């Protein structure tokens, strides 16, 4: 037993394996300890995978990278094909033209949406929601509670609900039960009415067929999804208003209008559908005290700060990052990922090997050498573990640091950010900050008058660090990006119609124009949080090139101080209804939307 | 009853998963509810852990030899295999354990069928294409990186109407899918033909779609669907957006040079 970081680690009680974490993207294995009471009071995050791109592009050519490390992950598509063609531009003091800015925006938005709300309603809504129950519902009354949740949402009637729940009853007496085989259901963990139930799996086969058609953004702009094209020194996506036949550009008006189009759809189903539904089941969760799994939000959150409405203009980031320690909401610290005192990485309890491993490295100084070792402790073998030993290495994770502390990173991190540099006078976070008020209000006292509950009274400082507010901050953040790109549309359009059609600069394309030696940084708000790749470049080579992802952070393992991830942080101090059942080990790890091909990379 | 479809994901980025929710025609909804039992998938199951690990055998013995094993991603080889682990053991002793009694395996992807980007040089893992460690059993291709949503549901869509295996080529690929090279119908042949190419991003060539060889289009070497089919209900494909083909879909194409060095000859 240790404390670390105000948490009160002991691992004596009864020892719980979930192997494999599901529905997350990759390979995960956790361990807690729980006590006499259930209550976990130990948390281990193993990443159980590793594929080594670090290594793969050492001697290739910068130009090509993006689609190597776009492969980091097919989720979060396309954000490390931006980090790539970013870092490499910045090594080599390339500016792209402003219709490539907008569209490279208007692609991480419309990835931030799908990535969003596919995770919330696909991975995520079955820890909250008991399928089983959905089929107890009155349809009349799910009716009813829809007209609640969201007036404006047209798919209300009693009947619809009728024919989808008459569907999900025949899928279930037909004894294969496919994804919802040996589920959780009638844990006392749930707590949602049967009306709820049904309405939430309802929207879960909304946006899967949804879904599909927000991706065609990617299309357009970038060939496929996934795995859209990126360019480095612009977009490919050449524009062009007169051409047509043997003459057609791959961007015209009519392929404009096809993309708004889209974000039309996008903000409907954000607002009318994914926002609602979490704030009702925040709510319903709220009012049964299940406030757990803030974990470092409490303290420590960080993003680098992204979508400038000024391009290569930091100030106007318009989700201003930094870094806030000690729960210190008053004092954002700037983060820049260029300082060697910084961003570090530690393989002390990693699968990695350093010269020195009592030192992080900053990712310029980065080092990829596998070290595949189980500590003595373990219980089983190096091929069959059954108890991993999380005193020594235990994860193909490297762990991230900021100045040494163990920091969340995310979507609540950006809107903890947002509403701190709000409330610092930053009128660039105002949208952030009247989502946030709005939600309170709607979980605190809207929602509850309207379902007969008790009004509240929890503060954003309350609320938010929770898995709750974790869950809120990812929903409202999707919202804020819909709303964000359909105003980059209308900017695009305007400024091809006032006659800048440039989509590339290629002035430095050619590494004969290149300094024999650079080194450059990229750095993305990708969907599960602060995201960067940091490239060493010589004689037109590849000579280094580290990544430092999201998930990196959050399912970080211990340092070499011992100090705690995000992950193993939030599981902390949670009580669990049955310690063979992992409902609420789920909901709480679901909430970061574990990446883990992005972690290891 | 529907065919069970036991779904493994070794080391991958799960863009083959993502593909195939992307289907059009048919719904992915309509594949999982109505014409598959999707009955392991670490994706999408509601089962975690041991409950999860529980369902393999159940479906196994309740089907033996009667249901479909896809798999997404790769076994490693170096590590002890222990670069991709599932529930304390390598993958690979489950993707052999899992396709023992299996009555077809698909290769989804690029990563399945030949290694895609881990096995890219040096192949740090010893990622190892499903073919080379399950030598056994008939294996069906379905490579890109990932594969067009219609061609994975398509594959399907055949398996479970006809209950075979479709026609494949030397290299195991559905030839309904994979029998045309990219160059075949490419909109853009007619400027190749002419001699007609972009130089340089951006160009006045570009912006007329000029034909994208010289900016290293790979398409004259590669067997796809995109230029007729292509992505995401026909909406677009890589050269239509104005981006080469990188070979997405062709063993080893992370390894035959830069993506914008033109094809010799
Ligand atoms: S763009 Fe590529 S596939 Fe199309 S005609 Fe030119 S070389 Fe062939
Ligand atoms: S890169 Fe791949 S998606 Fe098609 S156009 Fe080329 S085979
Ligand atoms: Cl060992
Ligand atoms: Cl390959
Ligand atoms: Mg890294």
């Amino acid at each position: 037993a240790y404390a670390t970081q105000g948490f009160n680690l002991d691992d004596r009680g009864r020892r719980i394996v979930v192997d494999p974490v599901t529905r997350i993207e990759g390979h995960m294995r956790c361990e807690v300890n729980v006590d006499a009471n259930n209550v976990i009071r130990n948390a281990v995050s193993t990443g159980t995978m590793w594929r080594g791109l670090e290594v793969i592009l050492k001697g290739r050519d910068p130009r090509d990278a993006w689609a190597f490390v776009e492969r980091i992950c097919g989720v979060c598509t396309g954000c490390h094909a931006l980090a790539s063609v970013r870092a490499v531009e910045n090594a080599l003091d390339i500016r792209i033209p402003k219709n490539a800015h907008l569209i490279r925006e208007i692609m991480a938005k419309t990835l931030q949406v799908h990535d969003h709300a596919v995770h919330f309603y696909h991975l995520h809504a079955l820890d909250w929601v008991d399928v089983m129950s959905a089929l107890k519902a009155d349809p009349k009354r799910t009716s009813e509670l829809q007209q609640l949740v969201s007036p404006a949402h047209p798919l209300s009637s009693a009947g619809y609900f009728r024919d989808i729940q008459n569907r999900l009853k025949r899928f279930v007496e037909s004894g294969q039960l496919g994804p919802f085989m040996n589920g959780y259901w009638g844990s006392k963990a749930y707590v949602l009415p049967p009306e709820a139930n049904l309405m939430a799996v309802t929207h879960y086969l909304e946006a899967l067929d949804l879904q599909k058609e927000w991706v065609k953004i990617h299309t357009i702009f970038g060939g496929k999804n996934p795995h859209p094209n990126y360019l480095v020194g612009g977009v490919p996506c050449a524009i062009n208003l007169d051409g047509i036949g043997a003459a057609s550009a791959p961007v015209n008006m009519e392929r404009l209008s096809f993309v708004k189009a889209r974000i039309d759809e996008i903000i409907e189903f954000n607002k009318n559908v994914y926002v609602p539904d979490v704030l009702a089941i925040g709510t319903l969760y709220k009012q049964a005290g299940w406030l757990y799994g803030g974990g470092l939000a409490a303290t420590n959150v960080l993003d680098y700060g992204e979508y400038p409405n000024v391009a290569y203009n930091k100030s106007t980031d318009q989700l201003p990052g930094g870094a806030i320690l000690n729960g210190n909401w008053d004092e954002v610290f700037p983060v820049d990922p260029r300082d060697s005192q910084q961003v570090q990485e530690f393989v002390s309890h990693s699968w990695y090997k350093y010269a020195d491993e009592s030192v992080g490295l900053h990712p310029w100084d980065g080092v990829t050498e596998p070290n595949y070792v189980l500590g003595a402790n373990t219980k089983g073998t190096r091929t069959r573990i059954e108890q991993i030993d999380e005193s020594a290495k235990y994860s193909w994770i490297k762990s991230p640091r900021w100045r040494g502390h163990a920091m969340e990173v995310g979507p609540l991190s950006r809107y903890i950010l947002a509403y701190a540099h709000a409330r610092s006078g930053n009128k660039y976070a105002e949208r952030p900050k009247e989502q946030l008020e709005y939600s309170a209000q709607m979980i605190n006292s809207a929602i509850p008058k309207a379902l007969g509950l008790p009004e509240t009274q929890y503060t954003l400082k309350q609320l938010l660090p929770s898995t709750i507010g974790r869950t809120l901050a990812r929903a409202l953040e999707s919202q804020y990006c819909g709303e964000m790109m359909h105003s980059d549309w209308h900017d695009l359009v305007a400024n091809i119609r006032a006659g800048d059609t440039a989509t590339a600069n290629v002035d430095k394309w050619d590494p004969a124009t290149w300094p024999l030696q650079a080194k450059g940084v990229g750095t993305v708000a990708a969907p599960r949080g602060a995201l960067g790749h940091w490239i060493r470049i010589k004689d037109g080579r590849i000579e280094n090139y580290q990544c430092v992802v999201p998930t990196t952070w959050n399912g970080s393992p211990r340092d070499y101080k011992g100090q705690i991830g995000a992950f193993e942080a939030s599981l902390m101090n949670t009580p669990m209804v049955n310690p063979e059942q992992p409902v609420e080990i789920l909901r709480t790890l679901h909430s970061f939307d574990p990446c883990l091909a992005c972690s290891t990379h | 009853p529907r065919t069970p479809v036991l779904w493994l994901h070794g080391l991958e980025c799960t863009c083959c998963s993502e593909s195939f929710i992307r289907s059009a025609h048919p719904l992915a909804k309509d594949v999982v509810l109505s014409m598959i039992s999707l009955d392991y998938d670490d994706t999408l199951m509601a089962a975690a852990g041991h409950q999860a690990e529980a369902i393999l055998e159940e479906i196994m013995t309740k089907y033996k030899g009667n249901y479909i094993l896809a798999v997404e991603g790769n076994p490693p080889l170096n590590q002890d295999g222990m670069s991709c682990i599932i529930g304390g053991r390598p993958f690979i002793e489950q993707l052999k354990y899992v396709a023992k009694d299996a009555k077809a395996i698909i290769s989804w992807g690029s990563c399945a069928s030949w290694g895609c980007v881990q096995a890219a040089k040096p192949n740090p893992t010893q990622a190892t294409p499903v073919h080379k460690v399950i030598t056994d059993k008939p294996i069906i291709k379905v490579p890109g990186c990932p594969p067009i949503a219609e061609v994975m549901t398509g594959v399907i869509t055949y398996m479970l109407t006809f209950d075979r295996i479709p026609e494949l080529d030397r290299q195991g690929r559905p030839k309904m899918f994979y029998s045309q090279r990219i160059h075949d119908k490419c909109y853009r042949r007619p400027h190749f033909d002419a001699g007609q190419f972009v130089e340089e991003w951006d160009d006045e060539s570009a912006r007329k779609g000029f034909c994208l060889y010289k900016m290293g289009c790979k398409g004259p070497t590669t067997y796809n669907a995109c230029s007729t089919t292509r992505w995401n209900e026909g909406t677009s494909f890589p050269i239509q957006s104005g981006h080469g083909c990188i070979g997405c879909s062709e063993d080893g194409f992370w390894d035959k040079g830069s993506f914008y060095d033109r094809l010799t000859g």
